[PDB]
């Protein structure tokens, strides 16, 4: 039974994504005050994510739920270019938590359906994830808005577990 | 190719003319004293570091997020509506879920208040309910005890005084009117203090006229000096039906398969009363729901925002 972490900073689309896994409908999504949980089954695994607020308010809040996860999924804002170093920085500091050692992280280049995003390519080497050896990571071009793109997010993560 | 942004312009008025953006993600970014207006439909927008601006915000299907933001006058509608790092924002909203607020002060929020003929379209191909609108409804994440960061526009606020109608060449092709009447956003009082403790519950079912008949209806009870509070557009299912019509269910049980039915919220001393002889009168071969007294009502009106505030929940 998999306990996975959905990260990243508000507005990127965590609960949005979420929802697109439990397979509901997405229109009525409001930020987050505390936080998700939601049960999914892919591949035969039954994948209990946790979907926390991600406001710059609140962050100070994710530690408490670090315990025992076994998959961070981080969700970036492909199309919002200007946060890309704020959500650069909340990234690094989290895989620098001791308590998220050895986790496989999952990043999901969200909504690709949008015209100003970013692609996979420029995002990934643009935090120089190249250089993260301390644990297996990937990066998932989707859009949590259509569903494209997340299943084979999903897949690396089961690969993972 | 971002001719999709209006990035670092100072004393202009620029604006986007229907079918010029078709859904795209816009961007606002450093612009100060300027009339900015957007008659078209978003995938979301984004406001940067603007100052002293007006700005108009076609139906966004997506969120609107200000950030560092000066003295703005808004009309929006959008699906998710964020605020950080923001001071004096003046906003006339529509919004699909709750306005949220973080780190700003001094944020005033009234009800979306605007006409075009493209606009009803644009709300569609926007995917956003002209009847799921809580505007009024702000969370705020950073309170700061023994004062509010925000608060409401006063209901006597003209929208000319905040949002001008344009009068540049461009943008007067496109016909404009902020009287409440003709707005596609039906007002509402959301959670304005109210004097009266009497409210009523009226759903109308899926069909061709039903919008048209929510208006009429508005007007009518408008009119005879009574006051919309809230209105939402779900899915009644034959459960649900149960729950808040009760024994008068299976009168309507026929009627929720045809798509979401329109709940409208009245308020005001006299309202079932009042709210059933207009029905009566105007409504004949129609069925709808209205509460049957004042003594019930209330409970009409929960029973209804629970089942449909799960159904659109997490
Ligand atoms: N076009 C588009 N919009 C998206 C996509 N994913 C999310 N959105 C939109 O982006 C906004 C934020 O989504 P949301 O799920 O609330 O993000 P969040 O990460 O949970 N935010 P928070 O941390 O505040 O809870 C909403 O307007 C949502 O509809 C996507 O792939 N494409
Ligand atoms: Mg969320």
């Amino acid at each position: 039974e998999v306990r996975i972490l959905l990260l990243g900073l508000d507005n990127a689309g965590k609960t949005t994504l979420l929802k697109q896994l439990a397979s509901e409908d997405i229109s009525h999504i409001t930020p987050t005050q505390g936080f998700n949980i939601k049960s999914v089954q892919s591949q035969g695994f039954k994948l209990n994510v946790w979907d926390i607020g991600g406001l710059r308010k609140i962050r100070p809040y994710w530690r408490s739920y670090f315990e025992n996860t076994d998959i961070l999924i981080y969700v970036i804002d492909s199309a919002d270019r200007k946060r890309f170093e704020e959500t650069g920085q909340e990234l690094t500091e989290l895989l620098e938590e001791e308590k998220l050692s050895c986790v496989p992280v999952l990043i999901f280049a969200n909504k690709q359906d949008l015209l100003t995003a970013a692609p996979a390519s420029e995002i990934a080497e643009g935090l120089n994830l190249h250089t993260i050896r301390d644990r297996v990571w990937q990066i998932q071009s989707c859009s949590a808005l259509t569903g494209e793109g997340v299943q084979d997010g999903m897949n690396w993560v089961c690969k993972n577990v | 190719p971002k001719d999709y942004m209006f990035s670092g312009l100072k004393d202009e008025t620029v604006g986007r003319l229907p079918g010029t953006v078709a859904g795209q993600q816009f961007l606002i970014q450093d612009c100060e004293n300027c009339n900015i207006y957007i008659f078209d439909h978003s995938a979301t927008v984004t406001i940067d570091d603007c100052t002293n601006c007006i700005i108009f915000l076609g139906p966004v299907k997506g969120s609107v997020f200000f950030r560092n933001c000066r003295d703005c006058k808004c009309t929006l509608a959008c699906q998710q509506f964020r605020v950080r790092d923001c001071r004096k924002l003046e906003v006339f909203l529509c919004c699909a879920t709750q306005p949220i607020i973080e780190s700003s002060s001094n944020i005033k929020f009234g009800c979306f208040q605007w006409y075009y003929p493209e606009l009803a379209f644009q709300f569609k191909d926007a995917g956003l309910s002209i009847f799921n609108n809580t505007w009024s409804n702000i969370h705020d994440f950073t309170p700061v005890s023994g004062e509010l960061n925000w608060s409401l526009l006063p209901e006597d606020a003209v929208v000319q005084d905040y949002v001008p109608i344009p009068t540049t060449e461009e943008l007067k092709a496109v016909r404009v009117s902020t009287e409440a009447n003709r707005s596609i956003v039906p007002i509402s009082r959301g959670q304005r203090q109210k004097s009266s403790d009497e409210s009523c519950l009226v759903v109308l079912f899926a069909g061709d006229y039903t919008i048209a008949n929510a208006r009429k209806l508005i007007d009518e009870m408008v009119g005879k000096g009574f006051f919309l509070v809230q209105t939402k557009e779900v899915s009644m299912k034959a459960e649900d039906a149960q729950r808040v019509f009760r024994e008068k269910a299976p009168d309507f049980l026929p009627l929720l398969n045809k798509g979401p039915v329109i709940a409208l919220e009245f308020n005001g001393d006299g309202a079932v009363e009042v709210c059933q002889l207009i029905v009566n009168e105007i409504f004949n071969g129609t069925k709808m729901f209205v509460s049957e007294s004042k003594e019930t009502a209330s409970g009409d009106v929960d029973s209804f925002y629970n089942f449909a505030d799960i159904q659109m929940g997490i």
